[PDB]
RNA sequence: CUUUAAUGUUUGAUGUUCUAACGUUGACCCGUAAUCCGGGUUGCGGACAGUGUCUGGUGGGUAGUUUGACUGGGGCGGUCUCCUCCUAAAGAGUAACGGAGGAGCACGAAGGUUGGCUAAUCCUGGUCGGACAUCAGGAGGUUAGUGCAAUGGCAUAAGCCAGCUUGACUGCGAGCGUGACGGCGCGAGCAGGUGCGAAAGCAGGUCAUAGUGAUCCGGUGGUUCUGAAUGGAAGGGCCAUC
RNA sequence: GAACUCGCUGUGAAGAUGCAGUGUACCCGCGGCAAGACGGAAAGACCCCGUGAACCUUUACUAUAGCUUGACACUGAACAU
RNA sequence: GUUUAUUAAAAACACAGCACUGUGCAAACACGAAAGUGGACGUAUACGGUGUGACGCCUGCCCGGUGCCGGAAGGUUAAUU
RNA sequence: UUUUGUAUAAUGGGUCAGCGACUUAUAUUCUGUAGCAAGGUUAACCGAAUAGGGGAGCCGAAGGGAAACCGAGUCUUAACU
């Protein structure tokens, strides 16, 4: 267990979404990536650990 | 087992 | 409540006008079928007038070198 | 305390010296690089072996280490 | 009396062209953040049944 | 409005009193030459008690059922899914309550790329400092290391450092491997967008092989695809995910 | 089931009147005895098996009669607070 | 004294006596969708249930568990609104 | 008959005669055969009744897609070598 289900955001105002897992206890901080964003078709920023 | 547990109280078919 | 026709039942209606009424009176689709579609399936040697149904582009080009009309 | 045992994974060599085969063929699965990608010849994320063109398997031991290579000839 | 058709089948196979039966893959459900996107991507279209399950599926499809 | 006192008051509660509902298995009268029943008169209770509908608790009093399989008989004990080795007879596969061990994760770097680098152990000398901390030289040669079992690998390192980063991309996929099937695995190349590098190039997670759960029923977001007279909506579908 | 229904040693679905080898034995009754015909009688009652049955138990599961709680109805009038 | 009519007559069951507990009478309790009936034409020196079992000497410690009895402050909690 | 395996001391039959177990209805698929053929065929019903009438329907001649929809193509995708 420990790690956790997550979901990074567009920034782009679509609603699409990666997923991922996280340690919260050590890495307290949201994770932010670049990502590829398929609506819109360019690399945007992903967001939010939750 | 081959014939126990008693049949008859021991006289074996009776009747029923 | 959808069909399909082909280019060949255009010949059965008798009347050279082909509706969907008409259709329906030389028992080639339904009494209960609203919406209906010609498709290039067989081949049309008449001159029809087709009204009120929907054509695929094969058909079209059929019909209208036949010598019909697609109203 | 024993009684325990996995599933066999089917390894080993697919297609022999000589044979004809088609781009994207596996020729040996195997769990490290006991053979090596030669001319013609992709290596999987697994160590996967496979043809990246047509033609026939050729074996060759090479190099001062004298490894076994596997190579296409295209034919 | 007419044959009843088993309808769970009905909701999964639809019969195709030349007699065959397409369906839905499995494993697309639920728990999908550790399969990999290549694998998922390959589940996404449809299928056609097996050689060896067609019999089954027939039996239960009657009317199909 | 500030800030509040009454009074009236939908009502609420509690107490007291009352009688007219209701109770009487108190007395008397009549139907009636009848300890049933009904009517009448009177006393005692009295809006309680009791009954209907709804509702929480209790409920072997009663009822319907369930209570696994393997197994050198059955029970007891052990076992049931996945990974590694041997048995396995030099392709694959191959059994037993045969012999031995592990897994039900971890990691935003421990992933990508560019540049660089190379162990264990021993001997000799050297402050504290000794069997072994650190430094210098030599021998040696991977006996070291690999996030975790084992096996196969690894110097062009797959091992160890540093810079920049998000390819741990989206749509697809010639052709193969392996399964009775459900499935699972490897994959060049193509389109879009990206990182690193001067460039050729490399990157669709991690040295590889365990780290997992079908369908149903729901939940959340997106998308008019559908929308039972019509316009909407509800519900459904599709895509992502729990 | 049908019989022209001996012993022994072996063999054999593993304890033979019936198979092999061998020994013995004229044909047929009557009175007696029970060693064998795995003798007769009852589709083993022990044991296991079947996703069989019935009753019984309980802090197994799900219900439920009964008992019990409150709300509303049958159900009204004063007054004080 | 009683008992497994038909393999068990006993050390089993009952018993006088003892104790606990319920019950104020339209009694508790039982049979009954109910009306009603038994308890009883009885009334706590009575009736029901449970355990023990003439008589003699006696019957110790534990109320945490489970049940029963009592308590009410607070917590939690149904229909309803 | 049942079995890896039965002269088996494994099961069943004292004997004879008579009776005694894969059917029927309606759907669906395949094969043979007959009619007609891009068509084939009617059901209830009517009827001088196995005729004739009745084409309501059903199956086939087009598929792809969850669907709107498009159509010898279509779906997938921003678009496909
Ligand atoms: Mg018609
Ligand atoms: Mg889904
Ligand atoms: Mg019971
Ligand atoms: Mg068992
Ligand atoms: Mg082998
Ligand atoms: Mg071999
Ligand atoms: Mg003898
Ligand atoms: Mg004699
Ligand atoms: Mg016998
Ligand atoms: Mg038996
Ligand atoms: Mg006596
Ligand atoms: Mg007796
Ligand atoms: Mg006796
Ligand atoms: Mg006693
Ligand atoms: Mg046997
Ligand atoms: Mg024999
Ligand atoms: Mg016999
Ligand atoms: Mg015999
Ligand atoms: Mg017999």
């Amino acid at each position: 267990g420990i790690r956790e289900k997550i979901k990074l955001v567009s920034s782009a105002g679509t609603g699409h979404f990666y997923t991922t897992t996280k340690n919260k206890r050590t890495k307290p901080e949201k994770l932010e990536l670049k990502k590829f964003d398929p609506v819109v078709r360019q690399h945007v920023i992903y967001k939010e650990a939750k | 087992x081959v014939a126990a547990x008693x049949y008859x109280v021991x006289v074996x078919i009776x009747x029923x | 409540i959808t069909a399909e026709i082909r280019l060949s039942d255009l010949a059965k209606v008798e009347g050279g006008v082909v509706d969907l009424n008409t259709l329906k009176a030389a028992n080639i689709i339904g009494i209960q079928i609203e919406f209906a579609k010609v498709i290039l399936a067989g081949e049309v040697t008449t001159p029809v007038t087709v009204r009120g149904l929907r054509v695929t582009k094969g058909a079209r080009a059929a019909i209208e070198a036949a010598g019909g009309k697609i109203e | 305390r024993n009684g325990r045992d996995s599933e066999a994974k089917r390894l080993g060599v697919k297609r022999f010296g000589g044979e004809s085969v088609l781009a994207g063929s596996i020729i040996v699965r195997q769990r490290g690089t006991k053979f090596h990608a030669g001319a013609n010849v992709g290596c999987g994320r697994d160590h996967t072996l496979f043809a990246k063109a047509d033609g026939k398997v050729k074996f060759e031991v090479k190099g001062p280490k004298n490894r076994k290579f596997i190579s296409i000839e295209a034919e | 009396p007419k044959i009843k058709t088993v309808r769970g089948a009905a909701k999964r196979f639809k019969k195709t062209g030349k007699g065959g039966f397409k369906h839905k893959h499995a494993n697309l459900r639920h728990i999908l953040t550790k399969k990999a996107t290549k694998r998922k991507r390959h589940l996404r279209p449809k299928a056609m049944v097996s050689k060896g399950d067609l019999g089954l599926v027939i039996a239960c499809l009657p009317y199909a």
